[PDB]
């Protein structure tokens, strides 16, 4: 809905399940590399007015000039309005732009589709934004805790449960 | 998607909505 | 200033519901207002003036103040029926006051009520206000557009259909031939009527149509309509136009060609320009030298610049992937030079304030509109959120 | 038996099992993305006056 | 006459009846595969073109005028006197 | 002069009057694709220029000027005596015409 800025780069490659990504300055990859992570989202083009959700799992760095290529995965669909569909139908033709998730657009999926806040902590990217997720289906059910010394477990379940 | 003996062949398909909405 | 649109809407939706429950062999005609500045007088001189107010439980004087009082005015200035539309609840009749009632509320105790009533000349037949002067005790607006469709529905349509296409049509052709300035017949023939809004297929954006309580509605469907047509990347589009109506029309004709190809025509998967024509007198040279201003390139199919080659107007242009560059993004002309027609032809014409074109043909889909301010038609084609 | 129209593309492979369509031309896919997904279904030519229904199990684009 | 032979021109102006210098002096497209290319040749009358390049020329050739604005000491000025266009062919290598 | 008609010098001089010769007989930066050279050619006069270079000339051409203070019995030296420009032209193959 809102304005995205520049793109960081046009497709190479699609596929039902994979989507490639080239970018060839080196300067814009160091403008935006805090936000080119695993785990993070980019906004793919398939068409007039409709965007595609991916995630990033996969980054590499050549020069021999530079090539930077990025890996993803579809999730699902974002119209201009706001509405949000999981199921990824579409495939996006190359010569494509991708862009990189505003964190309002993020923060409205998470205040509109989610029937029983719960915060469990902030998001990555951004400190000032709350993660919620459903409070509900957490603890009618099972959950699971692991991690090495050192990593700070019993810390994260007191603070679970003291939120309880 | 529906499988089985009855479809001549293994097919897939898009639902439409009932009305009156069941509830 | 007031101009009381409301009310003189509320007596069009009356002449409609006479028209509905009316047999065979009935005729009706209107008598447009004098909100009109037209010498020639036609229509009988028979014009009519009306007011509407609301929520008031019960009738008394004290709460039907200023209506009244505000008409006297017209009289001092110069078969002008002056009448009233109400609905209270439990007051279901039609009065005409008599002298003693005049007398009553000519003496005004508000003062700057009076202030203005000092403009009032002294030579006032006063019986005649009170005898031309009706009050009208009648359904509000709310219950009576939904009785007005529930009932249309009778007749037998679409359900949807009438909402979008129908209903704001009707009141069109019935306020315009009201004030229409040329003259014509008031006379209706109700039958007819069916056969003519049956075949209609138009959606009129305009002044009085907005006011209606519907409409909310009528713009989206609209929206959903379209959104197949502008979901693909490479389609030849057309466009004629007719700047007469239109409002403000030298100042948004711009800002609307950039939202339109900055969204459209933007990208190498973007093959096949579109093409805008105008109808009229119009002078195009000002137009292409605003628009290369901000950054465009036209093609007008002119070699020499006397007249018009169509084989240039209809070809393909260069595009290059990095950096990316566009050797054109649009199409400009002017309807009468055009002569003949394209190898191809369109897949989706529109026609703004157009009644008919050459190139209507049964694989063409034909959108029409009736507008007065471009505004609406960039919400239509989701190039803004909200409406005005 | 009806008109079937336009066709996609041609056949550049050919097995027991596999059968490999080749399209060039973005227009024409944009133009049927709808009913180029998989599990669906397409019609290929053998000889004169026979036909072969095969089910996507694949795409790519380059 | 020319687009009817088979060229293309450019001539400066952008609808109305005065020239632009930035538009009549400019880098066209090229395309080297399949060759393709948007203009051969640009064209105009010299009463039209009010001010200069911004860079000078390096060729100035004049067929029966005497002097130009353009004239500079940095700027090579060849100057001829000719009865028919058939002689410059000839100076120019189109012909023997 | 040279600047407009878009040409580079390099004059050895930093800031001040006075002139280097270790920043004016200096190898130059070249890229071979897409070719740039820094510098196309030098500059000076001869007065400020006071010293000399560690590698002699391989060729002096001195037009109208009669004696110097880098001639040697193992550097080539051609002198000449012209009235215009354009006849240096000829003897050193830019333009064939006379
Ligand atoms: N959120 C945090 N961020 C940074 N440091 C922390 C945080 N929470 C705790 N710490 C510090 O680091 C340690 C976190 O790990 P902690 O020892 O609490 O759990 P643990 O390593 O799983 O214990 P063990 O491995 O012995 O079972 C704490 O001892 C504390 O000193
Ligand atoms: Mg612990």
């Amino acid at each position: 809905m809102p304005d995205l800025g520049t793109p960081i780069g046009s497709v190479t490659d699609s596929s039902p399940s994979l989507i490639r990504i080239e970018i060839s300055s080196a300067e814009d990859f160091e403008k935006y590399k805090s936000m080119l992570g695993v785990g993070q989202y980019l906004l793919v083009a398939s068409g007039n007015n409709l965007y595609l959700l991916a995630s990033i799992t996969g980054v590499r760095a050549t020069h021999v000039n530079f090539r930077f290529q990025i890996d993803t995965q579809p999730i699902g669909t974002l119209s201009e309005d706001g509405e949000f569909s999981r199921g990824s139908h579409s495939l996006p033709v190359p010569t494509e732009y991708a862009y990189v998730t505003p964190p309002a657009v993020l923060e409205g999926i998470f205040s509109h589709q989610i029937k029983s806040p719960f915060a469990l902590g902030t998001l990555g990217i951004s400190p000032d934004i709350k993660l919620k997720i459903d409070g509900d289906r957490f603890f009618s059910k099972h959950v699971a805790v692991v991690g090495s010394t050192g990593s700070g477990k019993s810390c994260a379940v007191a603070k679970i449960l003291q939120t309880a | 998607l529906i499988v089985g003996d009855a479809p001549l062949m293994p097919t897939v398909g898009h639902f439409a909505l009932p009305v009156p909405e069941p509830h | 200033a007031e101009y009381s649109i409301k009310g003189y809407l509320y007596q069009f939706l009356k002449y409609l519901s006479e028209i509905l429950a009316a047999g065979d062999g009935a005729r009706i005609t209107i008598e447009g207002a004098i909100e009109d500045v037209d010498v020639i007088a036609a229509g009988l001189t028979t014009a009519v003036q009306c007011k509407y107010h609301e929520q008031a439980e019960k009738y008394t004087l004290g709460k039907i103040y200023k209506p009244i009082l505000l008409m006297l005015e017209h009289f001092s200035k110069n078969h002008v029926s002056y009448r009233l539309f109400c609905h209270f609840p439990g007051e279901s009749g039609t009065k005409a006051l008599t002298k003693d009632d005049l007398e009553t509320v000519l003496s005004t105790k508000g003062e700057v009520l009076r202030a203005i009533v000092a403009r009032i000349d002294t030579s006032v037949d006063y019986e005649a206000f009170l005898d031309r002067f009706a009050i009208e005790f009648g359904p509000s607006a709310e219950d009576l557009q939904v009785a007005v469709l529930a009932s249309l529905k009778d007749k037998g349509f679409d359900p949807d259909d009438i909402d979008a296409v129908i209903f704001p049509n009707a009141i069109q052709r019935i306020v315009d031939l009201a004030t229409r300035s040329d003259v014509n017949d008031r006379t209706v023939e109700p039958k007819t009527f069916l056969a003519g809004l049956r075949e209609v297929r138009r959606v009129t954006f305009t002044r009085w149509t907005r006011e209606l309580a519907t409409k909310g509605r009528m713009f989206s469907s609209l929206r959903k309509s379209l959104r197949s047509c502008l979901a693909h990347n490479s389609r030849w589009r057309v466009f004629v136009i007719n700047p007469l109506t239109i409002e403000n029309f030298d100042d948004d004709i711009v800002r609307f060609i950039k939202a339109f190809v900055q969204r459209y025509s933007s990208k190498y998967l973007h093959s096949n320009p579109p093409l805008f024509m105008l109808t009229g007198d119009y002078d195009l040279s000002v137009l292409q030298k605003r628009l290369y201003d901000a950054g465009l390139r036209c093609e007008t199919g002119k070699v020499g610049g006397t007249d018009v080659i169509i084989k240039e107007l209809f070809r393909r242009p260069i595009l290059i992937r990095n950096p990316f560059r566009m050797e054109f993004s649009l199409r400009l002309a002017k309807r009468d030079e055009v002569i003949g027609g394209p190898q191809r032809r369109p897949d989706e014409l529109f026609l703004i304030n157009v009644a008919d074109d050459e190139w209507k043909h049964e694989d063409v889909n034909v959108h029409g509109f009736k507008i007065e301010r471009l505004s609406d038609l960039e919400y239509i084609l989701q190039l803004r959120s909200d409406y005005a």
